DNA sequence: CTGTCCTCTGGC
DNA sequence: GCCAGAGACAGCGAGTCAGCAA
RNA sequence: UGCUGACU
């Protein structure tokens, strides 16, 4: 959160409320949730010999 | 920021790279009639230099 | 050394393990909050030479 | 050397090193050599040059009563800054950390010991205190000299600072190298406005700029008149005086008129117009009355005595010597050498007139040199010391003219009577920048001499100590020829780094390898060595014909006539001495040999410059491999390959150190500048100096005005290796962003850019501004009782809980417009004044410095409050890449509407692909791939210009890097549409590029006025943004608005909004001035005709009534017809 | 100044891999192997640590 | 009890009306006000 | 730094 | 009175934001 | 008002 040196002090109260990742990213619950279509690969000819 | 359509760009030569622009507010009700009828931005489709169109997509 | 607004920002982006389904949304202008809609945490730290 | 240990490719394992924060044992040494010309010049100006300056200083003799008194200044000494008098305690030294906290000048004490005598047998040495002269930061007369980085951190300093600046009121003036013509070298010029100087003058003439020991400069012009005669123009105290040559030559030398003649016809002894015109110079004006050196000196003395202001008891022959010593050829001590130099400048005007030589362009760097901070400082110091002498003895002569015998009792009380002078004059030249001098110092410019050095970034700051200004007068010129970027500034000035508006071509910057000469040497064994080499002294026996011989010059002094078949070998021998450091040839002497053919090429001859203000640059001397240094004029007669395999056998005398030597320090920070078009590298250089970055490490101490800070800077993953030589990661400037080049939104067109909203909410490019306001409360009062103490009368309802009992906000409190901001207390009366916060922006107080009076005796009158203003990227803020692609932020696109890639990623910058086709910044498309490959492989690639050829391409290299990571060669990954959810048909070009955030925000450039203040002379809006202020309509707008036929929009704008009054007129007299009110039925009555039934009100502008009034002032009448 | 808490592009939390990153680099591991051993797969996260400049260690050196 | 920290000594000096603004234990002429415990509210956005 | 005035001046 | 010599003389894009010193 | 920076 921070770094301190002798004589330095932090003192605070944080309030946590409910919300959706739409009005601020901090409230978003997933790193990423993407999707991808399944690739399809077809060998039209028998590949061989290096 | 004052948001403006891109068809009105070539008319002003605005380029959205930091392009301050002024906006005046008529206060007479007789300059509003002329802003509506004469100075409107669709009576300004053709440049008065050679009559060729000014507004267009880009 | 970390500012107050920057500390508040950094604290907003820290994920809390409370499940949001047991809570509720704070009504508009509910500054106080209650057991129903808020969780409070405290950071109080001071650095000293050992 | 000094360019070894230059990194071969950049690294990233220096950050993430176990020793990142430990302050180092010695300072960097590459950053130090940037401000080296500013510091090594001052070091001379203040210690070794000050003695020489005071040594000239002719003893100021004058008459008191029936007595003649002589005052000479034996020594002058400037002391490091220190607590004023001993009235202070516990530390005599004074470190620049303060005077930035307080707002004061870092000034040292200048004191000299004068010696006054009465006829030379009665004498006493008094030591007067002249005044205070400002001091540079690491300048030998400063308290931060010889301090390692660790000890430089306990005094609040940058641990990496190179001062080279002055602190005048805590503002860090940065006096910058101006361009001067040259020193001690005759430049033949063809200027057509010269024939207006007299009846028969021509447009030909050789100018010489003479400097003696860096304390004196003078400009002398030899003009050609149509008769074949040459005139001499000298300037004394800003007045131009014309002396025929011959008067000057006969005075300087006690030689026959045939020997003077045999000298001016040395190389052209067959020409007969010349032989005839030399005689018309010697006889026509000198056999007319004066034929012995003394009679010439006597005649010259009488004509010039009045304007040289010489002593009345001086023989005229002594007043002539005064003119020659102070106005012609300052550089040369002898009068015999001054003769030979005036003779070579004439021998040259005769060749320019007969078209045997080419005019020297004054705008080529070949014939240019720089004016350093020490030359301006000493040249002002010397002039002010002379002025101090003059003023003290003005006071002397004016007080009583009374029996000095007992008056030796108040001699010190007399000298101190005018020793009260030298301090404020000096601060004007530094605080204001403009020069108030009786002689302009042989300068040609009297403003913009010193400028504010602003630390917006460390790339704005480092460019103030490498700037070179052609002149401030050239900003006003129809013709643009001093803005041409000639090919002679190769390696000395950067092609790309020039301001790109009104200052273009006029404000240049030195390349990274270029450097100013600042050392001073003996140069006394050189004239005796040149003779061993083959030169024949000016005295005689050239061994050839004076036409097959080169005229040798060495710093204004003509050694003379090296033979024509010995000049090449002599030049090569002298160049080998300087390279191998043999003899005593300074490592930086410029051995120039301008060959002579039959063509009208530049005047032939072997010059040898060693003066302290020329620009030099290193080049690998082939055939010796010993890293020579060449100058601007010496570089035109030698071949310098850039890459190897460009070196040939006979050609390629030298070779350049690195291929990017030509580019400036900032232009070496642009990645792949070779693949972008040039007008875009000129905008990148100007945009890297307006970037919000990390400006410095010492907050709580600076007390500047504005200070923009970026929260979490990163270091570019793709950066030139020079970025790592001058560690520029101590001060980062931007952030790496995942940019996709896609047309997706409709809001990113025409130069506008899109920013993901979740990236912006996760801290992307957040920033702040520090507004430090110095409240000195000696204002609101004059020299009365202390109305000034910060303080709160107990219980004031106004400051109930916003202040903290010393009339100062709490540290950490938030301030808003209308909030209490300070509370003074007039101690005698006992009344407080809350002084509310009026800025319409929210901030937080982060520190408050209470400052004293410099004697530790101040009384709570001055404070410095620092407010913090959060400036995060809004819509309307300008972003930019490192390639001149600036654009505003038009949208913050939701993070779920952004096109996601097949890897789950989602760009955070959307950049329209239409800025490439017309701007041709192909370096951005390579930086994207290089940065993506870097982020993928954990590497750090270099973007040094000229490292990737046609055979080895950059796209091939980085596409192979990408294809080695599982991505595709061409850098395109295929995205999905975050709005429809379908894989777009085109595969998009995505990558990682380094964005900077510019300092121009809509929050600082937005205005709305309804009604408010008014100019009281015209009664129109005031016209500013800090004041409410109206926007000007303009004549172009008035002429474009009545092409619409809208006369009532014009009436509204120009009449009902700006100024509209009801001034009433007398209808019969038709005059606006005539109606006058009465003494209270208040009837305006016309004064001219006493009727009150004739007055009628008219609606008229207010500037029209002002116009009628100012016309009446001239007796003109405006009679207007009312209907 | 200090490590960002969450990666700007995908809000993956990288504010707890700073000391671990520094520790794997002191052990002899390349920046690539190090960023792999921390779980930073996509290059948007890898740039967040690879190009971080810790200036909180240089500000935390001037007097209190 | 208004405290001010010195510029380089770091000694707590309490200054008032009518008295000079030098620092004890040294003589410097710049002194920074101190942060007291007062409550301020910030938003985490 | 350019082009007309444009008011002499001066010579013829 | 005919027309060079000049030698004054006047003109030189639009808007905008700051800071600093007097 | 001035002057030194800067924006289109
Ligand atoms: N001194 C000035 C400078 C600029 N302007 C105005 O600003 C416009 C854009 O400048 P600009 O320099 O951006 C030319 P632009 O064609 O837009 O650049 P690009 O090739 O990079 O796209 C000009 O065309 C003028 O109308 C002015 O009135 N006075
Ligand atoms: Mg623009
Ligand atoms: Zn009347
Ligand atoms: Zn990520
Ligand atoms: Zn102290």
């Amino acid at each position: 959160i921070a770094q301190l040196r002798p004589g330095q002090e932090i003192d605070l109260l944080m309030h946590c409320v409910k919300g959706i990742g739409k009005d601020h990213a901090k409230f978003s619950p997933v790193a990423t949730a993407s999707y991808r279509l399944l690739p399809d690969i077809t060998l039209l000819e028998p590949v061989e010999g290096e | 920021v004052l948001r403006l359509h891109y068809a009105n760009c070539k008319a002003y030569n605005a380029d959205f790279d930091g392009d301050e622009m002024n906006a005046h507010f008529p206060q007479s009700e007789l300059g509003r009639a002329e802003a509506y009828v004469l100075a409107c931005t669709d009576q300004q489709y053709l440049v008065p230099k050679d009559g060729q169109p000014l507004a267009g997509l880009i | 050394i970390v500012q107050d607004e920057i500390l508040a920002h950094r604290l907003g982006l820290i994920p809390i393990h409370a499940d949001p389904r047991l809570f509720e949304y704070r009504n508009q202008g509910d500054e106080e909050g209650t057991e129903i809609d808020t969780l409070q945490f405290r950071l109080q730290v001071r650095c000293t030479r050992n | 050397s000094r360019w070894r240990n230059l990194p071969s490719g950049p690294s990233l394992k220096h950050l993430t090193d176990p020793s990142y924060g430990i302050p180092r044992e010695q300072q960097k040494a590459a950053l130090q050599e940037l401000t080296r010309a500013h510091v090594e010049s001052f070091n001379y100006a203040v210690h070794e040059g000050l003695g020489l300056a005071v040594q000239a200083i002719p003893p100021f003799e004058f008459a008191f009563k029936d007595e003649r008194i002589s005052f000479t200044i034996l020594d002058a000494v400037i002391s490091p800054p220190t607590v004023p008098k001993g009235t202070i305690c516990k530390e005599a030294n004074v470190y620049p950390a303060e005077c930035r906290g307080r707002r004061s000048t870092y000034r040292g004490k200048l004191t000299a010991d004068i010696n006054w005598a009465v006829n030379g047998i009665s004498k006493g040495i008094i030591k007067q205190f002249l005044g205070y002269v400002p001091i540079m930061v690491k300048s030998k007369l400063c308290n931060l000299r010889n301090l390692p980085p660790q000890a430089l951190i306990e005094h609040h300093e940058e641990a990496e600072e190179m001062g080279g600046y002055f602190i005048i009121n805590g503002i860090e003036k940065v006096i910058r190298m101006l361009i001067m013509p040259r020193r001690n070298f005759p430049i033949a010029m063809i200027r057509p406005k010269w024939k207006t100087r007299g009846p028969g003058y021509t447009q030909y003439g050789v100018s010489m700029h003479c400097v003696r020991e860096e304390h004196s400069a003078v400009n002398m012009n030899l003009h050609y008149l149509e008769n074949g005669t040459v005139m001499l123009n000298f300037i004394y105290r800003k007045e131009l005086f014309f002396l025929p040559l011959g008067f000057a030559l006969k005075a300087l030398v006690s030689f026959s008129d045939y020997q003077i003649f045999q000298e001016l016809i040395k190389g052209k002894e067959d020409d007969s117009f010349l032989r005839n015109s030399v005689s018309q110079m010697l006889r026509i004006v000198m056999e007319e009355g004066c034929s012995t050196q003394k009679q010439v000196l006597n005649y010259l003395g009488e004509c010039f005595r009045v304007k040289l202001n010489v002593p009345d008891w001086y023989p005229n022959e002594q007043a002539a010597e005064f003119l020659f010593n102070q106005c012609i050829c300052i550089h040369l001590k002898s009068n015999t050498e001054k003769f030979y130099m005036l003779c070579l400048m004439t021998r040259k005007l005769f060749a320019l007139a007969k078209g045997e030589c080419m005019e020297d362009n004054p705008d080529s760097l070949v014939n240019q040199e720089v004016l350093t901070p020490g030359q301006l400082f000493l040249m002002f110091l010397k002039e002010k010391l002379e002025g101090w002498l003059v003023s003290i003895k003005i006071a002397f002569d004016k007080k009583a003219q009374k029996t000095s015998v007992s008056m030796n009792t108040d001699n010190l009380m007399r000298i101190f009577t005018m020793g009260i002078d030298l301090t404020k004059p000096f601060e004007y030249l530094f605080a204001t920048g403009n020069l108030r001098s009786k002689t302009g110092l042989g300068l040609l410019q009297d403003s913009g001499l010193c400028v504010v050095a602003d630390k917006l970034n460390f790339i704005r700051y480092l460019s103030h100590f490498r700037c070179v200004h052609r002149g401030a007068d050239f900003a006003k010129m129809r013709t643009t020829t001093v803005r041409r970027l000639l090919p002679e500034s190769w390696g000395f000035l950067c092609p790309v780094h020039t301001p790109d508006g009104e200052p273009c071509g006029l404000m240049n910057h030195l390349t990274a390898v270029c450097e100013v000469v600042t050392q001073f040497v003996y140069t006394a064994s050189i004239p005796a060595l040149l003779c061993n080499l083959g030169v024949t002294p000016i005295d005689g026996a050239p061994h050839r014909s004076y036409s097959e011989c080169y005229p040798v010059l060495l710093d204004g002094v003509m050694v003379g006539w090296v033979d024509k078949d010995l000049a090449p070998g002599i030049a090569d021998s002298l160049r080998h001495f300087k390279v191998l450091r043999e003899k005593r040839i300074p490592p930086w002497m410029e051995v120039v040999l301008i060959p002579m053919t039959g063509k009208p090429s530049l005047y032939p001859g072997l010059f040898l410059f060693t003066t302290p203000c020329r620009l030099v640059r290193p080049v690998q001397n082939l055939a010796l491999g010993k890293e020579e240094l060449i100058g601007t004029m010496e570089q035109i007669f030698m071949n310098v390959a850039i890459f190897e395999d460009e070196v040939f056998a006979g050609v390629t005398t030298h070779q350049e150190l690195f291929p990017h030597s030509l580019l400036s320090v900032i232009a070496n920070f642009i990645p792949f500048s070779d693949h972008n078009q040039s007008p875009r590298n000129m905008y990148q250089c100007q945009m890297g100096k307006q970037t919000m970055g990390f400006p410095l490490l010492t907050y709580q101490d600076r007390s500047d005005n504005k200070l923009y800070r970026l929260q979490t800077p990163q270091s570019p993953l793709v950066r030139p290796s020079m970025y790592d030589y001058y560690d520029m990661d101590n001060y980062p400037i931007g952030t790496n962003a995942i940019v996709a080049v896609i047309s997706y939104t409709g809001y990113d067109m025409e130069d506008a850019m899109i920013v993901n909203k979740a990236s912006w909410e996760r801290g992307f490019a957040h920033g702040s501004v520090y507004k430090s306001e110095f409240i000195d409360l000696s204002e609101k009062i004059k020299q009365g009782d202390s109305s000034l103490v910060f303080g709160i009368k107990p219980g004031d309802p106004r400051v109930l809980q916003k202040l903290d009992d010393d009339g100062l906000p709490f540290i950490g409190a938030k301030l808003q417009y209308g909030d209490p901001y300070y509370s003074y207390l007039n101690l005698n009366t006992g009344e407080s004044f809350v002084m509310y916060y009026k800025s319409k922006e929210n901030c937080v107080v982060d520190n408050i410095k209470v400052c004293s009076n410099d004697t530790g005796s101040g009384k709570f009158k001055c404070v410095c409050i620092t407010m913090r203003v959060p400036r995060n990227p809004t819509i309307g803020d300008k972003f930019a890449s490192r390639h001149g692609q600036k654009g505003i932020l038009s949208r913050l696109w939701p993070a779920e509407d952004m096109p996601f890639t097949e890897s789950g990623m989602v760009p955070d910058i959307l950049f329209n692909p239409h800025g490439f086709p017309s701007r041709m910044t192909i370096g951005m498309l390579i930086e994207s791939m290089a940065g993506k490959s870097a982020a993928l492989h954990g590497l750090c690639h270099d973007a040094t210009p000229f490292i990737f050829s046609e055979e080895n391409s950059a796209l091939e290299y980085f596409g192979e890097m990408l294809k080695a990571a599982g991505y595709n060669f061409y850098g395109t990954e295929r995205l999905y549409s975050g709005i429809s959810g379908l894989e777009l048909e085109a595969d998009i070009f995505i990558g990682v590029v380094y964005y900077q955030r510019l300092r121009h925000m809509v929050s600082d450039k937005f205005q709305v006025r309804t009604t408010g203040a008014r100019d009281r002379v015209t009664n129109q809006p005031i016209g500013g943004r800090n004041v409410q202020g109206g926007i000007r309509f303009g004549e172009m707008e008035r002429d474009a608005l009545l092409a619409h036929g809208t006369s009532f929009l014009l009436h509204d704008r120009l009449f009902n909004c700006s100024d509209r009054s009801v001034a009433h007129v007398c209808v019969k007299c038709g005059s606006l001035l005539s109606p006058l009110l009465e003494k209270p039925n208040r009837k305006y009555n016309c004064t001219l005709c006493s009727r009150s039934d004739t007055i009628d009100t008219v609606s008229v502008p207010y500037v029209f009534r002002y116009f009628v009034a100012e016309l009446a002032a001239m007796n003109i009448k405006v009679k207007l017809d009312v209907v | 100044m200090i490590i960002p808490v969450r990666c700007f592009t995908c809000g993956k939390i990288v504010g707890n891999k700073w000391e671990a990153y520094l520790g794997l680099l002191q052990a002899e591991y390349t920046e690539g192997d190090a960023l792999d051993a921390l779980g930073l797969k996509r290059y948007c996260c890898r740039r967040m640590l690879l190009a971080h400049v810790d200036l909180i260690e240089k500000l935390l050196n001037y007097a209190p | 009890p208004m405290i001010y920290i010195c510029g380089e000594c770091h000694t707590e000096n309490e200054i008032k009306s009518r008295d000079p603004i030098r620092c004890r234990e040294c003589g410097y002429r710049i002194m920074y006000k101190k942060r007291t415990k007062r409550l301020v509210v910030f938003d985490a956005r």
